[PDB]
């Protein structure tokens, strides 16, 4: 699994690959995980797809009923408040790893680190999953905060792909979301079209020198396609 | 003579007579006024002492709820601590759980469920105070008044207790777009004095308490220079 927010000035756009595996085969290819609890506040989910799919409709109902009778919108804080709670008493038996992201109107685009153990930590940007660990290096280089929307996207899709192309556990396609002031705007990036992967990267395109013939010579040349040769 | 010993009764007009009845103990209680401005709210209560020889900040009626929202009494003391006790239990899981400041007007429909629930069943009998939930959170300055049928309603101004009457006319005097709450607090006061009955209840004084843009919209008793 590779998920991850990040905040642009009106709001946020979270990212994820769509692939959930029993370990080495790909049980699902296109899996949502971005999961909306309001209108404007989506969670990412890592972790054991059945118990982040109970925790984002537990929450998702208690943020319906509170928007209901508080007759207002949910801050973004609510849900990551609510889905810290769920996931710290459940926290032995339960494996999830959350991103609450979202636009409220008071604070504009918050994003939420829950991991494993209940700890919840806004942040600028966060990485969740497997493919995480990838992602992290990534940042620390190329993120530069105070991006445009667009960029946002076009970065984050970049980003997921990285770690998919690198983690076997994260893999397929790129759903993003951006929630803003505006109608929340979800594309989905198929693996054809991605913008990074290393099957077309020119770096990898010449093959390591491995097999490489029978020679009265130290010098190496390529490997032995040919039987002929 | 049965339709009015438990609050789990109707009358044959339709009314509970318990309720009204507890409502009758709010209409010989000590009066109390409040006023909601642009800058924030203001509660004044009298508070009747029946002894020469209780301390300043005896039989408190005005009560923060949470940092924003505070009640304040009138009818009953003891009950209202009650209500008080409950409004605090929720504006505490509103921020435990929703991690947010309780909202005025939740707050105020939180505590009329709860004055409520003792109106429907036989066991209970109805809270024998009004409470006067004063909040400044994010759905702005917020006055409203849960009596004891657990019927919650906002207000710009608002007057309980026994000279409720005259001290309503009082009320429709201020422009209430206009005043600040600089002013309300002396206007407040100076109503509470002009309406208490002076051959009846000798020994009172008027605690009054705000939560405004002054006070860091944090509910609390006003210092006892504004009060006169």
């Amino acid at each position: 699994t590779t998920i991850l927010a990040v905040s642009y000035n009106g709001g946020v756009v979270l990212a994820a690959d769509s692939r959930t595996s029993s370990g080495t085969y790909v049980v699902n290819r296109a899996s949502n995980k971005l999961t909306k609890l309001t209108k404007k506040i989506y969670c990412c989910r890592s972790g054991s797809a059945a118990d982040t799919q109970a925790l984002a409709e537990r929450v998702s109902n208690y943020l319906g009923s509170y928007q209901t009778d508080i007759g207002a919108g949910v801050n973004v804080a609510t849900a990551a408040n609510l889905f810290q709670k769920m996931c710290y008493m459940n926290r032995w038996n339960i494996s999830a790893g959350i991103i609450v992201a979202g636009y409220d109107p008071i604070n504009g685009g918050s994003v939420y680190s829950i991991p494993s153990g209940g700890s919840c930590v806004k942040l600028d940007y966060a990485l969740g999953g497997s493919g995480s660990i990838f992602l992290y290096s990534f940042f620390d280089a190329n993120y530069k905060p105070g991006m445009s929307k667009s960029e946002c996207v076009a970065f984050c899709q970049r980003a997921v792909a990285h770690a998919y192309s690198r983690d076997g556990s994260s893999g397929g396609l790129i759903r993003t979301i951006t929630l803003d002031a505006d109608e929340p705007e979800d594309q989905t990036i198929p693996w054809n079209r991605s913008p990074y992967c290393m099957e077309k990267d020119p770096k990898y395109v010449t093959q390591a020198t491995q097999n490489q013939p029978f020679s009265s010579s130290a010098k190496i040349t390529g490997n032995r396609m040919s039987s002929t040769g | 003579s049965g339709h009015d010993q438990s609050t789990d009764v109707f009358s044959a007009e339709g009314r509970v007579f318990q309720v009204e009845y507890a409502g009758k103990a709010v209409d010989n209680s000590s009066t109390a006024v409040a006023a909601c401005c642009k800058d924030g709210v203001v509660v004044a209560v009298e508070k009747v002492h029946t002894s020469r020889m209780l301390e300043k900040g005896s039989n408190n009626r005005i009560h923060a709820v949470d940092r924003q929202a505070g009640i304040c009494i009138c009818g009953l003391l003891p009950d209202g601590r009650a209500i008080v006790s409950r409004a605090r239990q929720e504006a505490e899981n509103s921020r435990d759980i929703f991690a947010t400041p309780i909202r005025g007007s939740v707050l105020a429909n939180r505590v009329g469920e709860f004055m409520h629930a003792y109106t429907t069943h036989f066991a209970y009998r109805p809270f024998g105070c009004s409470a006067i939930i004063a909040s400044y959170a994010d759905d702005g300055p917020q006055l409203f008044v849960s009596d004891p049928s657990g019927t919650v309603a906002g207000y710009y101004g608002v007057a309980l207790g026994k000279a409720k009457t005259v001290a309503k006319s009082e009320l429709e005097k201020l422009d209430f777009s206009s005043l600040t709450c600089d002013e309300a607090v002396g206007k407040l006061a100076s109503i509470l004095h002009e309406v208490h009955d002076k051959q009846k209840d000798k020994l009172y004084e008027v605690e009054v308490a705000w939560v405004c843009d002054k006070s860091d919209r944090k509910f609390v008793h006003v210092p006892a220079d504004m009060v006169p």
